């Protein structure tokens, strides 16, 4: 029949997002942030960005337990926030989820020219030769990575959810004997490493919520989970805990790798009596290098193989609803998964990893998935307050225009503080005004008590986020803010992205959908 | 492999000012910390300042902060630190150090003031 099989299991849901989150994870603790912060310290933003991923992942396991769909962030934007603003939330979470996934495998490429190590096979044809144009730059690599990809994620949910359950598996024992490693040589040696002059925390909490910033993008696994809650047998009881367990085992894994193996590996550098050779003998580094890069490597591959198999979930449900041909609705007969979208969707990954660099990939990726976390927030507060179906009687249009407050008055307040480019004297009237207007609101908000008719949107039961009027608005003040910090040229390349997206929701979307046509 | 060496401390004017270059090699100077270290010989080890791997945030101690400016040359791969107001309690040799905590420690120099 053309259902989706619901045979995915909590623990396959757990193992996706632990691997999803582990790959984007390991390529921030390769990065510069790694060596910015010391050992504690980065724990510890780890853990920060961690409390601010799980306040976004408390609204995602609300709106995905009470009424599950493959949408995700389309899909509760759709009903709360409403259409349009959906079509350009799905539509900027494809465009993330695929230039990650494009971003991932033309990382590994180079690195895994062999086996593991950054060795060198010298292939024939499929390395990498740069387009001899008489101005062109472009250098284009071998993305065959992205078609066996999408060939495992055609293949059926089971069987690809298997594969990333084994390799995300290999890559946390692999982890686990990496940190057992580290913190063995660690006491062997007494920690002696950590004897900071400047102490932990040197920066204060400042930097700590510094680095929480640019760690907090280590944290955006849960958005997939939820985006495969169709295949889950009883997504209201799974789904929930499977996003919470996966937040916790990735934040308890990176405070572990932090504060073991990134914050000292300048101390296994550095030091000249080289307790690593001392350890170890000889070899010394060599291995520990393949260890580490073999870690590395299983992470990334089991992200890579995580990604690609949200998009496909949202344009199925895009199709479904009416902004996008059928082409993309229809499932496989035989393998009861998107197969015409997937297959799409992996070939514009390919042509996409194909043709830009890496260093062009990540310079696009970061704005959807804060997009989609703010909306799933604003849809929490929505849905629990001022449902959009059936004391006071305009008890729902001062909520409404409540909601709406807070949602003004945190982008203002979040663009002050974020804008030092303005003079100090308006900065302080624009930001104690938005703060003013913010608080009535939060005030008007909790007076006003949460609607009883919430027990009936979706599904009764399931889980529901902890601290509805404070916490929700903590995540929009978070992710607005994080937007806003991001610089100008992702915000281009996002802007005419959804530009495109826009052109095509006018061209075909609003003319053809179903409720509106 | 990883060496540092450090010149222009130097007998100075009390109240004057000083900049101490410490040149890296074997590695380029923005992958790690960079921090500097005291010592009087009549007292142990007294860590100073400590510049931030990447980007170029700086922390001081309680004793010296404000008074010291730490930069960083990532063309010639030298780290200066900077005295900007000097007192007899500063007299002491100075070390540059690579590393989140003290690794590898320079040669060295002396300063001293009248
Ligand atoms: C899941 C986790 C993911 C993150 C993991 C960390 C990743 C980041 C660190 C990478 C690392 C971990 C070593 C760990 C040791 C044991 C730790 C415990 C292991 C427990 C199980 C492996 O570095 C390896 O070597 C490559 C060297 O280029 C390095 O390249 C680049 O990759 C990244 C490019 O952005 C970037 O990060 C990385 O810095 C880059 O170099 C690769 O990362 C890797 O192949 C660092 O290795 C150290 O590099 C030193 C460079 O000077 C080297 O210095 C010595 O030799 C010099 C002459 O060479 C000499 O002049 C120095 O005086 C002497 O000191 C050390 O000998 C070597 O050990
Ligand atoms: C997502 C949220 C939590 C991120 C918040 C980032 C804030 C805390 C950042 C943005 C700019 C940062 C400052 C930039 C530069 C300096 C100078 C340095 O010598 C000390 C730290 C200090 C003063 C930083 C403190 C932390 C800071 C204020």
């Amino acid at each position: 029949p053309h259902q989706l099989a619901k045979k995915l299991s909590a623990v396959d849901l757990v193992a996706i997002g632990v691997g999803t989150t582990i790959g984007a994870g390991v390529y921030i603790l390769v990065g510069t942030v790694a060596r910015e912060h010391t050992g504690p310290a980065l724990a510890v933003s780890f853990f920060i960005a961690g409390v601010a991923a799980a306040l976004s992942a408390c609204c995602y396991a609300e709106l995905a337990s009470r009424c599950p769909s493959a949408g995700s962030a389309y899909h509760y934007a759709y009903i709360c926030l409403g259409e349009g603003i959906a079509w350009l939330v799905g539509w900027a979470l494809v465009l993330d989820y695929t230039i990650g996934g494009s971003a991932i495998a033309r990382g590994i490429t180079p690195n895994l020219a062999s086996f593991f190590g950054g060795l060198d096979n010298l292939p024939v044809f499929l390395a990498r030769q740069t387009i001899p144009g008489v101005g062109i730059v472009v250098d284009p690599c071998a993305a065959l990575l992205i078609m066996i990809v999408t060939i495992l994620l055609c293949f059926g949910i089971k069987e690809s959810s298997t594969v990333q359950a084994i390799v995300t598996s290999v890559n946390v024992c692999t982890l686990v004997f990496i940190i057992v490693v580290g913190g063995y040589l660690a006491c062997k040696t007494g920690w002696v490493g950590y004897d900071l002059p400047s102490g932990y925390f040197p920066f204060g909490l400042n930097g700590i919520l510094a680095g929480s910033a640019v760690v907090f993008f280590s944290y955006i696994g849960f958005d997939t989970v939820t985006s495969t809650a169709e295949e889950v047998k009883n997504p209201q009881r799974d789904l929930p805990l499977g996003i919470g367990i996966a937040l916790l085992i990735c934040c308890i894994l990176y405070m572990l790798l932090s504060v073991v193996i990134v914050g000292l590996v300048p101390y296994y550098s550095l030091n000249p009596d080289t307790p690593i050779s001392s350890a170890f003998g000889d070899s010394g580094m060599q291995w520990a290098a393949y260890i580490l890069t073999t870690g590395a490597i299983t992470a990334l591959c089991a992200s890579l193989l995580g990604s690609l198999l949200a998009q496909p979930r949202i344009f199925m449900a895009m199709a479904r609803d009416g902004l996008l041909p059928a082409f993309f609705s229809e499932i496989s007969p035989r393998t009861q998964v998107p197969v015409k979208s997937t297959i799409a969707i992996g070939v514009l990954a390919a042509a996409l990893a194909f043709f830009m660099d890496v260093a062009q990939l990540s310079e696009m990726v970061s704005v959807g998935t804060l997009m989609a976390f703010t909306a799933v927030a604003v849809c929490v507060l929505v849905l629990r307050y001022v449902p959009p179906d059936g004391y006071f009687g305009k008890r729902r249009k001062i909520a409404a225009w409540s909601i709406a407050l807070v949602c003004i008055g945190v982008l203002g307040l979040a663009s002050a503080a974020s804008a030092e480019r303005l003079p100090s004297f308006p900065r302080f009237t624009i930001c104690g005004v938005s703060a003013v207007i913010l608080l009535g609101s939060l005030i008007t908000l909790g007076y006003i008590d949460e609607d009883e008719e919430r027990h009936n949107f979706g599904h009764k039961g399931g889980f529901l986020c902890p601290f509805v009027p404070y916490l929700p608005v903590l995540c929009i003040l978070i992710n607005t803010y994080l937007i806003i910090n991001i610089g100008a040229g992702t915000w281009i390349r996002v802007l005419i992205w959804l530009l495109i997206g826009s052109m095509i929701y006018i061209f075909y979307g609003r003319s053809h959908s179903l409720l509106n046509n | 492999q990883v060496q540092l060496v450090e010149s222009g401390g130097g007998l100075v004017q009390a109240g004057g000012s000083l900049r101490l270059s410490c040149a890296a090699s074997g590695f380029p100077v923005n992958m790690y910390w960079m921090h500097w270290y005291r010592q009087a010989p009549g007292k142990e080890r007294e860590w100073v300042a400590a510049i931030q791997s990447y980007g170029q945030w700086t922390a001081y101690a309680d004793s010296v902060k404000g008074r010291f400016t730490i930069s960083r040359d990532n063309a010639k791969n030298t780290v200066y630190l900077q005295m900007n107001s000097l007192k007899p309690e500063d007299t002491a040799v100075y070390y540059c150090a690579v590393g989140v905590g003290g690794y590898y420690l320079g040669q060295g120099t002396q300063v001293t003031v009248s």
